[PDB]
Formats: structure tokens, C-alpha cells, sequence
């Protein structure tokens, strides 16, 4: 199976990855957009409002092969804020794609 | 899932998922 040390491993590296991302990436048409982040699990882009933005399953997961086409997904709202759960300070956010 | 390597595979198995889990809600 696969072992705990190499998922941390490889999520180090696409942690390290989406970093670079987020601090490379040429900034967006208008501030507008909703903002890129990193939310720990998945790299967020900037998002155009009012669509959903979907991101690839993170590529560490150890059942990633089993979801090699599957997407993780945010929604953008039109004011330029991530869509957030009620009852928690988090945006929402839809993995059923990426699950094992 | 009936001999003794099952249960020990499954167990490493877990770590990594919980790791998944703890990213998940986090």
C-alpha cells in the first residue's frame, strides 16, 4: 500500500509547488476575481466571479490513481468571494470526485 | 482481509488516509 512518509512527502512537494504558484502567478484581469490560496488540501487559482473553478484532485492523494480525472471544486461568487459554508468560517468546497 | 498481514497492511494503510483526512478538515 501506500505508506504514510511518502504521501507526506509528496504533499511537501505539491505544497512547495502550489507556493511558488501562488507567489509567481501573473495577477489577475481585475481584483474582481476571487483570491488564489492554498487551503492545505488543494491549490486554489484566482477565480472568475459568479463561476465555479474546479483544480485537479491533488496529486499526493494515495488513491490518486484511482481518480486520475477527477476535479475538486469552489465557487466564485459575483462579488469576488469565495463561496463560504454557513456555521464555519470556511469556503465551500465539493472533493466527492477525489474521494476513494 | 482474514490473516494476519491483512490487518497489518490495513493498518498501514490508515496512516496515510487519516493524514488525508486531518488536510481534508484543516
Amino acid at each position: 500500500t501506500v505508506s504514510l512518509w511518502e504521501t507526506v512527502q509528496k504533499w511537501r512537494e505539491y505544497r512547495r509547488q502550489c507556493q511558488r504558484s501562488l507567489t509567481e502567478d501573473p495577477p489577475p484581469a481585475t481584483d474582481l476575481f476571487c483570491n488564489r490560496t492554498f487551503d492545505e488540501y488543494a491549490c486554489w487559482p484566482d477565480g472568475e466571479p459568479g463561476s465555479f473553478v474546479n483544480v485537479s484532485c491533488p496529486w499526493y492523494l494515495p488513491w490518486a490513481s484511482s481518480v486520475p480525472q477527477g476535479h475538486v471544486y469552489r465557487f466564485c461568487t459575483a462579488e469576488g468571494l469565495w463561496l463560504q459554508k454557513d456555521n464555519s468560517s470556511l469556503p465551500w468546497r465539493d472533493l466527492s470526485e477525489c474521494e476513494e | 482481509g482474514c490473516f494476519t498481514s491483512d490487518v497489518s497492511s490495513y493498518l498501514e494503510g490508515q496512516a496515510a488516509k487519516e493524514f488525508i483526512a486531518w488536510l481534508v478538515k484543516g
